[PDB]
């Protein structure tokens, strides 16, 4: 995010990083359960990859942050990668993560909810703040 | 859920 | 570079799926909504992520970070994978393991 | 993930600020050269680094990734920083540093 | 890059990826001498980022390359950080490079050459191969 | 200047 504020730390409990295994972050997710993370199938999420919890500071010389492993992924079959329409990835945790004041669920809506055009949103993450 | 321990 | 070292934030609109058309045209799909050109910009390394919207006193996941500006512009929507349109998938996986 | 351990290349057509407009229109200026758009992208993670051309039996930097496909589509011309236009000041900086 | 192949190592002796303290890939730039190298401007590099020389793979528990240090950076002033365009940086070492048969220099161009729209010519990088 | 001790 551009022209994004610092959050406080831990007020984005569901906010993971997936790392791969030369160790850092390559794509953003949200903790649903206690034993699934919800990302985009563009991320090209594999069981090889690391889930992290509890993270603030990616430089942190220690935290109390979660590295948890991956059981499956749940790529949904109607991805296209071309199109990069229904973009999204499930991964069901080998370990499930212990929540804690750091860490926990984001809610999910319903199909038929809505949220219209104009309805002020969040969202977070570590990308580039600037181009 | 949705419900921090810590406010945003 | 330009890589934060902690987790950063945003606020900012939804948009129609027609307000979008108008900046991405025919890109956009049933499966995705819009939201920023308002001053701030999901960049590269915010796949993924989170867009979250308060109901009930409750943060819901609205959007998935999917795509938006090749060059980060704070004036063009993001575009995010529309949670409401593959939650029954994610339901039934979660139902079936 | 996406990212490869190991160093990747590829071949690609130069193409004219003519044709790279066709795409991309007037975002296109006079020190960007655009390539591709043949089966091929440069993707995240690939910004600043070559885009060369073998003159006289030898390799030349004629572009560096600058940006392109906000989905890195193969069908899209990747937009490379015009060597050829920024060269004066490398060198009148080499020879003063 | 989407759609290319493994390079052989060693073939493109200039290609450098600077790091971030973190300590990880954020860019790619070229050597063209001992001393210094090219990268784009937007790539927002720092007196503190590192410039990686002699590299192959990223995921070797140790491996034989230069991990040069930046004395300073000389961004284009023409740099336009909305348009993007006037995308160059020029990086100047604190230690010169140590060329060899895998570290060496690429060729610049003139001003006036030219390089015709359907030369068939390469990229290289470190970047994703797939979105 | 140019010319890889590695041909690609």
């Amino acid at each position: 995010i551009v022209n994004g504020e610092e959050a406080v730390p831990g007020s984005w409990p569901w906010q993971v990083s997936l790392q791969d295994k030369t160790g850092f972050h390559f794509c953003g997710g949200s903790l649903i359960n206690e034993n699934w993370v919800v990302t985009a199938a563009h991320c090209g999420v594999t069981t090889s990859d690391v889930v992290v919890a509890g993270e603030f500071d990616q430089g942190s010389s220690s935290e109390k942050i979660q590295k948890l492993k991956i059981a499956k992924v749940f790529k949904n079959s109607k991805y296209n990668s071309l199109t990069i329409n229904n973009d999204i990835t499930l991964l069901k945790l080998s370990t499930a993560a212990s929540f804690s004041q750091t860490v926990s669920a984001v809610c999910l809506p319903s199909a038929s909810d809505d949220f219209a055009a104009g309805t002020t949103c969040v969202t977070t993450g570590w990308g580039l703040t600037r181009y | 859920c949705g419900v921090p321990a810590i406010q945003p | 570079a330009n890589t934060p070292d902690r987790l950063q934030q945003a606020s900012l609109p939804l948009l129609s799926n027609t307000n979008c058309k108008k900046y991405w045209g025919t890109k956009i799909k049933d499966a995705m909504i819009c939201a920023g050109a308002s001053g701030v910009s999901s960049c590269m390394g915010d796949s993924g992520g989170p867009l979250v919207c308060k109901k009930n006193g409750a943060w819901t996941l609205v959007g998935i970070v999917s795509w938006g500006s090749s060059t980060c512009s704070t004036s063009t929507p993001g575009v995010y994978a529309r949670v409401t349109a593959l939650v029954n998938w994610v339901q039934q996986t979660l139902a079936a393991n």
